[PDB]
This record gives C-alpha cells, structure tokens and sequence, in this order.
C-alpha cells in the first residue's frame, strides 16, 4: 500500500500509452457548508445529491501514474484482506495514518 | 509530502474499462468463477472512478433459488453509470460463491468487494491509496 | 499538550436539560421529525451526566406497527435518569426515519445516535473530547 | 472537532447565562483493581453495578467552557458521520490520538 | 526498540495445556460457569500454539433448547488439535451464558471470547503481544453428567 | 496491555509451570505469494492457509513469552470491560500508536 | 520373467488409509458406515506398515444396563501409531446387539493388525492393505452420553 | 490376492484424480544394526521408539496406483479370511511366497 | 503325511466290504463365488448358512480309495501332531505345498 | 508330474466312521473311548467333510459335580450337518485325565478335528484326508 | 547340499554352560534384569543339549506379587537338568518383565523365550538352524 | 539366520567350546511298535525323550556352539519385527528360503 504526494513549484513533484486522458469524478463534498444549516441531518442532501462532479486533467502525466497504481496496490490488499477475519468494511486510512509516522521516525 | 491531519488520506478507485479492456458482457464472463472456501472481504473507499458500463446479474438454478450472498445495509447501488445492462442467467452446474480472476474488485457505492451480491449494481476496478491535502486538491477540480 | 497514554482521552455526553433548555414533552416534541432516505449513524462515548428527564416512546401507525427501528444489541437505556416520561402516540401522515432539529444526539448506554430507537430509554445531548490524565482526573472528580 | 488538554497548577490550565454551575457525571471506575478478582467478568459488578458516580467543581470556570465546547463539537461531528457508511460502532479515539500525533509533530 | 512497520506487531495465543495445566475433561470442566447480566466479548489474534486438548461441548435443558449463545459469522473451530472431547450434558437450574473462572481465554480461529459458543471446538488460552523484526522473524522460525453446576 | 520486544533474541526489553517445546501456526506471507497464487480462486482454503514450525528456546524464550500470558490478561479483560461493541475488536492500531505516544511526547 | 523375489524379508505390505482416498472423515459422516450384526465371528490380519493417518477414533458404545457393547481387545491389540488428530466420542445404543462391523469392506486398522471388528478404548482408523514386491536396493532408493450411535440400517 | 513387482532399471516397470500425491508413511527400521547393541531387547527402543518416519515420491505415479490396488484386493482378502476359523492375527507372507514360488514355471 | 493328485487325463490318471458308494458332503461355496455385496461380511452369509450341499458320483472307484486314504494318513498325522506342542489350530496346507516344491526339485 | 497351481487347490476332507460300515450306535461306540493323564490334547485344521449320519452330545460328571470334559476354545463349533444327535447323561466316579480315541480316530467338529472330546458340543468320528484337485476338475466332478 | 523333506530341518538349543561360562547362581545372576515397554516373544524349537546347571526362581516384592509373569499353557520344565538350583529373593525397585542382558533365550520344553516365568525350570542358551535328512543323522547319532 | 547343511570328508556349505555333546530327541524307534502312535498308547510327556551324544570327527560341535552364538544375534531382530507372544515357528521360514535362494543358483 503504497503512496504519492502533492509537492507542487519547489508543476508536481511525486513521491512515492494504455490510458485514458479523460477523467471526471464524483466525490464526497467539500463546500456543502455555505448556509450554516445544511450540516444537520434532517437539512442535509440525502443520497441522491450527496455526490458532486467535476474534472482532473493531465498536467504532468498524472492519470497514467494513478492508473498503473492498481496493479501495485490490488497485489498486496487481497493478503491485507486475507489475514483479518471479518466479513464486514474495514478501514485503511488509520493504516497508512500510522505507517507514515513509523516510516518517517525509523531514525 | 506530509499530512497534517488524517483526512488528507483519499482512496479513489479506477475501472477497468479506462484500460481498453474489453466490456462487451459476452466475454466478460470468464472473469468470473464460482469457489467454495473462500470468505468474501469488504474495503472502504473514500471516492471512485465512474463506469462506462454497469451490470446488474442474477444467476438461478432449476430449484429457483439466487446462488449470489444477499448483500449487507450498506451494500448500495454503483452512483454513476452510462449503460447498465440488466442480465438474468442460470448455471446448474456451479456451487460456492463469485470471485474474480484477475484479482480485481467489484466496486459499489463506497466499498469494494471482492465477491457478487444479489441484485446490485457494481463495476470492475482496483482501487488506490494516496495523499493530496486541501490546496492541491482546490488547483485541480475547482 | 501533552497525552502520555490512549485512555487520557475522554467522551463527554452533556445534556441539554443543564443548558435551560425546555425540555417538558409538550415543547419538546417539535424537536423531532421524521424523514426517509437518511440512513441512521451512531457514535460511541465515554462517560455522560445524569439528565433531569428521559424519555420511552413508542409510536405506530394505524396498520399497528411501530415506525421506529429495531435497535441492534449494543443498544441499552441510559444508565441514570431523576424523571422518566412515557408517552404512547399515532401518526398516520409520517413515515422514514426519526431524526432532530438541532443536530442534537440522542443519548443510550455510551452511544450517540442520530435516531430514535423503540423500547429503549434515550436522551438528549451533544459529546465532546478533552484530554486529562490521572492526576488531573484524581483532583478534579470527587 | 477540539480537544482541550487541562494541566494542574497554572486552578488548571486550558490550554487549548445559560450554563448550569452543577455538573454531577457518572464514569467507569478503576480503583477495582484493589479487589485482586473483580477484573474476572464472572466476579464483576455486570451492567447496572458498572458505574461510579461523582461531582466536577467549578475552579476556573470550566463547566461553561465544557458545555460551549459540546455545542459545537457537533457541528463538525456530524459531517464526520455523514462522510462514513457503516451503520454502527465507530470509535474516535484512535483519530483523535493520530491527528494529536500528526498536528504538534508536523516538522 | 524498533517499530517499522505495522503488520510485525504480533498477538499469539498459548494454551493452558503447555503450561503444566492439567486438562483432562472430567476435571477441567470445574473453572466453568454460568452467569447472568455480562455482554460477550470478542478479541482478535494471529497465531497460535498447537492444542494438545480440545473440546466440542453441549449443554441443554430438560426442555431441549441448548443454553449456550449461537456463534456469530466469524467464529470458526480451532485450527490444530490432537485430542478432541465430545461432551453432552444438561444442567435444569443455571441461566445465563458461560463463563470462565480463571479469567482465561476460549480460543477459536484467530477469536479469542469470554464466551462458549454452540456447536464450535475451543481450547482454553490467553494472548500475549509482541514486537519482532522481520529478519528475526526468519531466525528463530523454523448425557456424560451435570456438568458445571457451580 | 504489556508490549514485549525481541530484539538483537538477545534483548528482551518491555514496554515448573513451563514447557519448552513451542510449536505454532502462522500465515506466511513470504511464500503465499508465488506468483499469481494471491487470487483468492487461486488460492487456499480455510483448511491449508496455515503452516507449521517451532520456536527455539534460546534465551528461556517460551517461559518468559508463557509468563506474558499471565501479566497481560488482566488489562485486556479490563480493555474489554470499558468497550461495548461485542464483535472482534483490533488491537494492533493500539499498541502502535501506544508506541509513539510513550516513545516521544510531553 | 521378473522374479525379483530373492528371500522372504522383503516384507513390504502397507496399509493405506480412507484419508488420503478422499472419502469424508468427519466423526458425523464416518459413523454412516459402521453397524452392528450377530452371527459373524471376528477375524484378524497381520500388516507390517502402513501410512501416517489424518484422524483417529476412540469410541465406547454402551447399553442401558451399562455393558460395553465392543469386544475386548487381545494382548497384541495396541493403539494406532501415528494420528494427526484423536476423536473422543461417548455413545450408546438400546437397541442392537451383535459385534461392530463396517459397510464398505475396510478395516479397522491398528497397531500393525487389521481388523473386521472395534475393540474396548482402542485407537482405530479405516484402511485398506495392499501386498507388494521391492528388494532392499529400491527400498533404500526411495525411502524418505450421545445416544443412538451407529443407528441401524 | 494381487501381489505387484517393482523393479528399477535392469526403467521403473511394473508386473502383476481421486487419490493424494504425497505418501508420509511409518516403518519399522532400515538398520538397526549400525547401533551395536540395539539388538538386545533390554538395550532396545521399545514400543514408543520403535518406529521411523519416511515419504514415498509420486514421481511415477505410484502411490495412485497403490491405493486403488489396496481397494482392489480387499475383496479378494474378505473372502480369504471368511474361510478360516481362527481368531488370532494370520501371516500372508508364506501364502504370498508360496503362490509366486507356484504361479511361474515357464522361463 | 501323503496326497493324491486327482487329475484329468487330457481310464483316469491318478497319483501318489468297509465302503459305502453314497458320498454327499458339505463344502463352502461351489461356484460364484463373487457377487455385488455378498463378500462383505455384514451382508454376508452367516454362520450357520455358508454351507453348501454336494454329491460325489462313485464313477472310477473313487469314493473307496479316498476312505482308505483317510483311514491310514492318521498314522502320519498322529505322530505329526505329537512332535509340535501348540494347542491351537494348526494349518497344513501350507507343509503340503512346500513338501510337494521340495519333492518335484529332485536335481 | 502333478498339477497344483494355487495353495487354495489342497483339500482336506474329514469322512466319518460310519461310511465305513462301523457300528456307531451308542451302547457299542462307547468302547473306542477312554480316559488318560499327561497327554496334551491337539487340533488340526481341515475344510470339508462328509455329511454325518449319527452324532453325539455326551456330558461327563464327577459325583461331587464337576465335568471331567474340558472347556472348549472359541475355535470350537457344532458339527454342521447331523441327521441323528445322540444325547448321553453319564457319570464316572474313578475316571481323571482328559478323553482320548482308541482306534487314533478324529473328534471331528466345525473345519477343526481334535484329539479329545469337549463339553457341551457336538462332533462325530472320523479321519481327514488330503487331496489336489483344480477348480475344473471339481465342477466336474463335484455336483 | 540339498533339502528333500520340509521335516530334515533341525532347530538345536546349545546352553552356555558348554561355552566355558560360569554357571554358580550368584554369578549367573548379574546378566539378567528388568525392564518395562517390550513385549515378551517364544520361538519354537525340536531339541538340545540338557544344562549342567538350571533355574527355578521367585522373585516377589515386599508386599508379595511376584514380578514374574504367570506361565502359558506351553510352557513346560526343561527335560533333563544334571543341577536345580531354588533361589528366591525381593526387589522393591524392579519392575516391567525379566529380560536378559547378552541377548540369549531362557530355554525351556521346545519352546524359547526372551522372558523369565514364574515357577517353571528354565536354562540359559541359544538355539541354531542345520539341515541334516535322516540318512546320515544315524552316522552321526549314538 | 544361517543354515548349514551336512555331507554323507563331510562337506559343509552355508576356550569356549566343549567337545562332549550329549542331546535329547524326539524318538523315531516309537513309529515301529505298531500301536504306539495312538495317543492313548503312547509314552506321555517324560517317556517322550531319548538321550544320544553327537561325536566330535570334523570340529562341529564348536562350529554348531558358534553357529548359535551367532544366529541368536540375527534370529531376535526376526521376533521383534512380528506381533504374536505365542509360540512363532521358523521351520516354514528357512524352507521357503532355501526354494527361493535355490531358483538363483
Ligand atoms: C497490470 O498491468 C498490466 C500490464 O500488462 C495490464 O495489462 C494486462 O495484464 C493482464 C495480466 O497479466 C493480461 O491478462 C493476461 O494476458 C495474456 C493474454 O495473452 C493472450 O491473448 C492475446 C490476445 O488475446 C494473444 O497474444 C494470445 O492469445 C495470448 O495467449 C494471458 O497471459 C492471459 O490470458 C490467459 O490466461 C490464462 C493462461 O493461459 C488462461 O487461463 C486464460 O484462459 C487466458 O488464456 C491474461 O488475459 C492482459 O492481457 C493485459 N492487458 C493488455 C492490454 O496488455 C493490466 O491491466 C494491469 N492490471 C491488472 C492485472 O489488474
Ligand atoms: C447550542 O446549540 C443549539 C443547537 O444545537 C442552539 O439552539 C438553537 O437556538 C436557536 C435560537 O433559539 C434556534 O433558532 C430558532 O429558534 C426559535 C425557537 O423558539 C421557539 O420557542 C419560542 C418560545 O420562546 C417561540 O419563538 C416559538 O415557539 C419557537 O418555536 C425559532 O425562532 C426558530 O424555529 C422555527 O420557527 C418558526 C416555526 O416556529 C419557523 O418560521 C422557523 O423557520 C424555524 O424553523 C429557530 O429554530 C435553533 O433552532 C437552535 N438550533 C440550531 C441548530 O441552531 C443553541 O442556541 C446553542 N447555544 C449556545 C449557547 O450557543
Ligand atoms: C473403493 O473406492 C470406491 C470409491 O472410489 C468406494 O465406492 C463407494 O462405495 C460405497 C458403498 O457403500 C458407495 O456408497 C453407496 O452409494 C449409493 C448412494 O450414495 C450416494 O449416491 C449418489 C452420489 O451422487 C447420490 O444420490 C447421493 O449422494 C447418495 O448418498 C447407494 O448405492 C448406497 O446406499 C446404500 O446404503 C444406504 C445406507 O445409508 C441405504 O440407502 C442402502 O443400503 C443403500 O444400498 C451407498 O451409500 C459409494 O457411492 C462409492 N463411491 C463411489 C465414488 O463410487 C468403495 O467403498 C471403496 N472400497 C473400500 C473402501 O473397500
Ligand atoms: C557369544 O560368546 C561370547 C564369548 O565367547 C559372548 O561375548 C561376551 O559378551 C558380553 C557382552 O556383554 C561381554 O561382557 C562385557 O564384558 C566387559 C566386562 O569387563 C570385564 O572383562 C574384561 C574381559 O573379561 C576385562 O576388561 C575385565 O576383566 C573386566 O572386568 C564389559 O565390556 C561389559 O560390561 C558392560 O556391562 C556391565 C553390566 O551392565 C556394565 O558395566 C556396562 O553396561 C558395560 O558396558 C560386558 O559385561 C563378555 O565379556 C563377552 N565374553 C568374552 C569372553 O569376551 C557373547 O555374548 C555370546 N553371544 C551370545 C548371543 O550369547
Ligand atoms: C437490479 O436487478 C434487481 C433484480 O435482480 C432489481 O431488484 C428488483 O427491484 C424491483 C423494483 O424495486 C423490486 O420490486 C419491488 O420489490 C418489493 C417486494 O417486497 C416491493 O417494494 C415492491 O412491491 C416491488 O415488487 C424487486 O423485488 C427487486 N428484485 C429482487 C430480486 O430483489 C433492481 O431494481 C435492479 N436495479 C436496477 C438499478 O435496475
Ligand atoms: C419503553 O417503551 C416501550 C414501549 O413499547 C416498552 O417496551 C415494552 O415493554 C414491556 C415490558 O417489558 C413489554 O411487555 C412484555 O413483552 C413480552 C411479550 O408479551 C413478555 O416478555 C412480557 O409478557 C411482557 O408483556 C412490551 O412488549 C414492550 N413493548 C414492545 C413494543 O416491545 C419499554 O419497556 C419501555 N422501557 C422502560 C424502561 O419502561
Ligand atoms: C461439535 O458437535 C456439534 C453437535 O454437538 C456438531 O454440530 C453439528 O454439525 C452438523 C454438521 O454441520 C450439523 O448438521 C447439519 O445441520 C443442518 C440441519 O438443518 C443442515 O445444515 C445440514 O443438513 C446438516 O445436517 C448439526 O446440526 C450440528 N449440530 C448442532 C447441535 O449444532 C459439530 O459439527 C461438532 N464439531 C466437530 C468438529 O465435529
Ligand atoms: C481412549 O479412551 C479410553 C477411554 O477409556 C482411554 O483409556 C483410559 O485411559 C486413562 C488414562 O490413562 C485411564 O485412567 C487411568 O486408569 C488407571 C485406573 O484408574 C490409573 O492408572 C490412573 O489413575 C488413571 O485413572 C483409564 O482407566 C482408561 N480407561 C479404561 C477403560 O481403561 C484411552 O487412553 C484413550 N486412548 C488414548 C490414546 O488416549
Ligand atoms: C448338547 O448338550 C449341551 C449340554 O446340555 C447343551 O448345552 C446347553 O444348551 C442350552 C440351550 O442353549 C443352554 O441353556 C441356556 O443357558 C443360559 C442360562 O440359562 C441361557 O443362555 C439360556 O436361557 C438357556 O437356558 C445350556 O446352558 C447349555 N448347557 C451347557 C452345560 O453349556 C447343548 O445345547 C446340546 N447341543 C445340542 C442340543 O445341539
Ligand atoms: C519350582 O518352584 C515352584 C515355586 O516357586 C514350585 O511350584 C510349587 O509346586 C508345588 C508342588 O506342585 C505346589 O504345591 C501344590 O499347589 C497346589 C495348591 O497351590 C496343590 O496342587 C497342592 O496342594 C500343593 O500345595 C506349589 O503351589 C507351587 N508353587 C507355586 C508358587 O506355584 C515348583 O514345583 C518348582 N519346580 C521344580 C521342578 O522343583
């Protein structure tokens, strides 16, 4: 499970054709909050308009660096998902949460 | 690059068709199998890549019942599909549950699956795990 | 700033009752309402305060059947309440799932949920975090 | 979503009228060590024995500041709910203690 | 010490049958119980010691119906055993579920529980945690009766 | 809950009723790999996941490891006791931020 | 003209388990093969080796007047050798009578004795033995309670 | 009953799925006497000790062959043994030897 | 003790009053003696009906010469019998054989 | 020469006494039997044999009540085909040792002929005999 | 040479008395000892040399069983014996089956055996295989 | 499990000796009485025995001493191996041998 980064000027550094240029997403919203009222549940979107859309284009070849992630991460998730014993979902950001702070204090 | 707070961490999941792998349902069925002895796994995922096609499968047998896992609550229904193709089929001769071949993922709304369920709108994709925080990710979209 | 082991955290539950808010059932039922589509979502505290009024109600429709939830098994009453009130009610106009004004959660035994659940005993109130160790703890709770 | 950490002397430390000066809590008591048995679930109080309860005094007042701080600690807590799918237990302590971790050690 | 990674912190369950435990099924049923008024428990862990002793147990009532809790999905029998006890009994006046008196562990696959579940072969045990390298790892790796009835 | 390192098994740092003989099953991913065997079509049941193997008594190993079964027990039962969710709970998240928090902090 | 048979110490007669044949070994299902029947005498034959079994059996059968039903084990009767795993089941049955006997044709293989019938708390498994030719040369070559029990038909 | 001859070179020929590949099997001893004194019952391994742990390859299909020959010849050894009255275990080896000594006169 | 070999010629070739011609005796099986599941000993015959009934026709003098056989190989197998001192059952089919092996061989 | 392909092709045939024109009513078959000490009694195994016309079912007791019979083995069985069982109740007072055969005749019972009489089973006289004959040769001639 | 009838074979028992071994019974005593986990075997055998010395020993414990086991019903004294010696004895910390030490046979009628019986004379010796028909046996006999 | 065979200058093919060798046999002259081999006629267990002596002419006496001191090594493995407490016979054995070594040479 590993990981890229976002070090853009000091363009977009990334750290660690068969594609599409071509890439809109739907995403979980980010700016919903505009009335200060819509935060409650009663208030809020429901499913049907939980969901906004928008466009990620190809500045440094991005796409092709995300594509040729699945391979990488699909090798090592099934053994992920193979050790624990639950049928249910199972969360992987508190994982690489933990991970990235024991990678980063090895010394 | 470094995180300041947990929710940096996005899990965006891709299909398969943006590949140019081939999606017509008539050989796409060697992907698929049936195995006894192998408990199905889910993951969540923050947010994925849509599908240029959907499916929606069912499969009998001559006594009449579904030999696909009923799906949990939060199975929900894939959120943006171009053309779902709504297939009804039967197999006598299969037992155990669905897996995939290539080791890829049969996507839903927010969570990934590594098996079939009854009645239920999906796609084929992996899915991937990276960082980008709030000043990044506001250049690109917008 | 400083948190030397995982269990200085704490979870809170603090009721509106000790806010002076109205909390009779007469004004208080307009705090409630009923809406479909919204799936239930609940959190687990720490420890809470002892509410001057708690409420048991059940309410079903004219075919007979109650509109709330069945609550799962890690759904009790809440520990310690000075006034319980029980009130039984019909609405036929309603149907979904029974959710609150405010944004305010309902209380159970260490569970805030945004729902109501038949049979149990719950609360009003919102959780908060802090961060104190033993000694802090020792000298601060009598 | 804060979290305040009280420190003793400077009286505590806060560090990081509608508001009733009583505040009695009940909490999960751990002085039932002394017992050498009560750890054993078949020896221990069960459900209703559970708690212990008590009384918070207000020295610097932090009562009010408390239940200001529970007003809007839902505020973002329901958008963290609202973000997540799974209909039930979702403990937040690990979350907090990683964004703890994260925030003042940055670099 | 040295923490790399996540998946090196272990959690191992040893039984009580290499600790010089006697656990001969006649009297090894004595550190059972039944008690009313306690939730289950589940913990989950990775590895596991070889059980000399297990045990695949029933205890019913005069009226037929099993008292002990229906296993959930993923609860499966222990995976290595050399000796399994088949064990049917009956007990009229206890409720409750079951409980153990030393404060041990029914080990499963991968589950440990405070609690005996219905139809699923156990050992007793308890779960030690650790850390280890992984180039450490590659060195040192190479009716019976009224039972119960307090 | 009581940590146990086994460092360089020489270092034995922390956070009779013995047997020496310590037999155990584990899944070892070093060799689940083995090319395209991680398909779970490809790949084993609940029945062959696990291997086999023993562990050395080098530095009276397994009777200090059967003694942390003892010294942990109670503060897991007490863990448990304060949670009340009663599926499987994972640990392992714990223990690791449970390291960093008394490796550096106040 | 193969007559590799030089002197008679050539004893090399194993006795291959069920197991390994992948018929179903579970105590359940392994027990739908077992039956009682009077009027058959019991018989015993001598095999020298034989395969390491996955499970094995100890099995008591009583009446209720609180007679074992199985035969009493001779003095060359001895537990089987080498067993993965030992099923401990206690039964008893009201209503047959006669010596235990199995369905299929298999024995009840023991410590080096193959059997037609159960004895009194011996550890048993299913087996058949085969009788074959190698030399010494080729050897060294390859080398290395419950109640109603048995129901009735 | 059948009774097979295994012969290698002068070529593993014999004379006269649904099975496992690997043959784990337990025998007696090759040669005990390397030992010096083993021979002496007083100095010998006993019952527990008597036996040696060996695994025949499947490298030409063997083992296949020799379980459904074990099936085949239990028939033939039920109705061997239904003739005879004594109870106590019986020796086929100078059955088999006689048989061979008597099944060949050709050349 | 000795044993004619009662032969075929392709007159009737044998081998190495106080007589009744009448001869039926009980014997084990005289044809068929596989079936589908009659070689099982539970659904077998039993033991009080695994007998089957023959008559031997007196057709060459055959009947006489066998009860003169019989009455004088008791004179061997008397002194046979005493030499050895185990008081079970005691086959001899198998001394018959490898005397007959060892008297064909005579050079 | 001989003709003997199997071990199974060796029969050993008991024939009774009394197709041999002996008289074997139980007042006069009575004196081909005795008594004697020190000698161990021995059986040898057999296959078939001749249909019995007359057998017999004899007890044997001390006046204090106990048989001068021995205890029969679990190899011994009835005798299988008897058209007539004499059954004898006798007693002798200075009689000990085990019960033999004056002409060096069989006891014969169930495939197992013996050297001495048992109690509580049946058996009749008679010898074996030992012959090879192939299976075609007994179809043929065997009916 | 040649083997004509399967009766010319000949299983002799020569003592170890012929062998210039000493024979005194204290002397001969250190050779034999107990053991447990063998099972006791006999081997049959025709005839032999009669011993100059021979043993009928009990050895019982202190609370009076005899260590030896009971003999079966083959077993029988040995024939001809020039010298009888009766020595009884105890031993508290003896037990299994009597077992010799240089891996000889306790001879008795026709029958060799590993192991010691209680009350019936043996000797000490081992038995050997020779094959001499009758023809010249009376060349050599007498 | 040797098993030498004697000649009619005697060829055999296959201190701590005492020259004189006196036996007991089985008796052979009993056959020719003519009653005496039915069991009730017979001689019983003590009059079953005649003693005879083997003379030393071609050292075979210490040869058949070490012969047995030899084949007591090789016969014991033999019982070991088998499950019987009983009385085991051996004379089929080396019968069956000698035919099967026989059909070599
Ligand atoms: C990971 O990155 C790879 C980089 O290549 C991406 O590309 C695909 O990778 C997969 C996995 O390796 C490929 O699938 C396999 O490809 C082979 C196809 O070759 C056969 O077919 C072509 C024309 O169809 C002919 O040249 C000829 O017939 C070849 O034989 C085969 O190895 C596989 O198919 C066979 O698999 C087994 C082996 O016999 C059989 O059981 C099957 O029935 C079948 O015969 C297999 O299909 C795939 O081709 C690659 N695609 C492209 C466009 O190159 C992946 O997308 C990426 N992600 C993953 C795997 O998730
Ligand atoms: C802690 O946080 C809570 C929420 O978690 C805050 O509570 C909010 O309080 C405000 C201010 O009171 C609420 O906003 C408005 O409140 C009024 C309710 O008053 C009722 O009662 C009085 C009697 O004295 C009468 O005016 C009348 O009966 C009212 O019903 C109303 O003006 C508004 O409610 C509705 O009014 C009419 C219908 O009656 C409609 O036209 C309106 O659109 C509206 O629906 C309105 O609710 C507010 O609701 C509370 N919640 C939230 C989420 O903001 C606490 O103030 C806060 N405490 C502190 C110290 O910060
Ligand atoms: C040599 O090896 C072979 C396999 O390689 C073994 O053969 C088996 O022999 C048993 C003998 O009992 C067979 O079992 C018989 O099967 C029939 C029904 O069984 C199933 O049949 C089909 C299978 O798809 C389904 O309808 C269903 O699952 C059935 O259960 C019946 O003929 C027999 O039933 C008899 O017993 C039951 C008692 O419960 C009663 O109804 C009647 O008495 C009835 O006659 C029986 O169960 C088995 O099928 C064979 N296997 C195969 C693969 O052919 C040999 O046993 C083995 N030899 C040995 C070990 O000596
Ligand atoms: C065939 O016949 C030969 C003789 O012709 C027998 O050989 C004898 O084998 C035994 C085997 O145990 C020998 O006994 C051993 O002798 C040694 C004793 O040492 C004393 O004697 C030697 C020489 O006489 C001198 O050094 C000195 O006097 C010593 O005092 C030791 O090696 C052995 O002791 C072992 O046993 C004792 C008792 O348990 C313990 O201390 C130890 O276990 C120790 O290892 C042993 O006693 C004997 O010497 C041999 N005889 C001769 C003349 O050499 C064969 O046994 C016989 N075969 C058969 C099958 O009967
Ligand atoms: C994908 O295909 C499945 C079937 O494989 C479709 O599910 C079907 O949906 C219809 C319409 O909602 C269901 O009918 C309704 O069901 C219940 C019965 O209690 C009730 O609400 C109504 O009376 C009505 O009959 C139908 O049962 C259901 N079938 C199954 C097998 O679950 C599904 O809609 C398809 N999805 C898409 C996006 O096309
Ligand atoms: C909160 O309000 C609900 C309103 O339903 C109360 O639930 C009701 O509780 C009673 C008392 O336990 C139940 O009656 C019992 O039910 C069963 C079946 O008859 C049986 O155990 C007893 O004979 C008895 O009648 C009743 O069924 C139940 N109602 C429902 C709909 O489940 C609840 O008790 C209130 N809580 C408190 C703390 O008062
Ligand atoms: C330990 O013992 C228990 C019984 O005390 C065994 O559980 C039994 O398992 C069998 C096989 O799975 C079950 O039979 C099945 O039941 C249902 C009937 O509707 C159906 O799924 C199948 O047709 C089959 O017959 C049986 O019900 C079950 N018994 C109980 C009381 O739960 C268990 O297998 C034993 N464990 C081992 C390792 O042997
Ligand atoms: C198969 O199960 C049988 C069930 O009888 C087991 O036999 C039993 O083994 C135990 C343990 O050795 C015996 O207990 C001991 O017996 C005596 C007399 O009390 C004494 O030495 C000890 O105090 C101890 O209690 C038990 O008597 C024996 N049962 C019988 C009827 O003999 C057997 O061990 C099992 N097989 C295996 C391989 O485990
Ligand atoms: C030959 O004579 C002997 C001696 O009289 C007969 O043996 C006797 O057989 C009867 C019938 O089976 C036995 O009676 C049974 O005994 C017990 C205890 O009462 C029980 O199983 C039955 O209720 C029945 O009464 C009797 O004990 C037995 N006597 C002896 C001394 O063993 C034998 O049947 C005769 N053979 C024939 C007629 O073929
Ligand atoms: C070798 O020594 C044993 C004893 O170690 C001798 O056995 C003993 O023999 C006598 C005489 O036969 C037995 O006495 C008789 O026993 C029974 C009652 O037990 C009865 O028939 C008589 O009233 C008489 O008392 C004695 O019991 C027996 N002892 C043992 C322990 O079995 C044996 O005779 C000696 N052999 C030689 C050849 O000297």
């Amino acid at each position: 499970d590993e990981s890229p980064s976002f070090n853009t000027s000091t363009s977009l550094t990334f750290s660690y054709n068969d594609c599409d240029a071509e890439l809109r997403i739907w995403s979980v919203q980010e700016d919903d909050l505009a009335a200060g009222l819509s935060w409650i549940p009663f208030f809020g979107p429901g499913i049907e308009g939980l969901y906004t859309a928008g466009l990620i284009k190809n500045q440094n070849n991005l796409v092709c660096r995300l594509r040729r992630l699945a391979n990488q991460t699909a090798k090592s998730l099934e053994l992920l998902l193979r050790v624990t014993t639950e049928e249910r979902t199972f969360s992987l950001i508190n994982r690489i949460a933990i991970d990235f702070l024991l990678t980063r204090w090895g010394g | 690059g470094t995180l300041q707070k947990t929710e940096d961490v996005h899990l965006m999941g891709f299909t398969l068709s943006g590949q140019k792998v081939a999606d017509s349902p008539l050989e796409a069925s060697k992907r698929w199998a049936f195995r006894t002895g192998v408990p199905p796994k889910n993951v969540e995922y923050t947010e994925g890549e849509e599908a240029k096609t959907c499916y929606n499968i069912s499969v009998t047998d001559p006594s009449g019942k579904s030999l696909l896992l009923d799906p949990p609550s939060n199975i929900r229904d894939y959120p943006k599909c171009k053309t779902v193709h709504h297939i009804q089929g039967q197999n006598p001769h299969a037992q155990g549950i669905a897996l995939h071949l290539w080791g890829a993922f049969f996507l839903y709304d927010r969570v990934a699956s590594t098996t079939m369920y009854r009645g239920k709108v999906f796609t084929e994709g992996n899915i991937a795990a990276m960082i980008v925080n709030k000043t990044v990710h506001r250049m690109i979209f917008s």
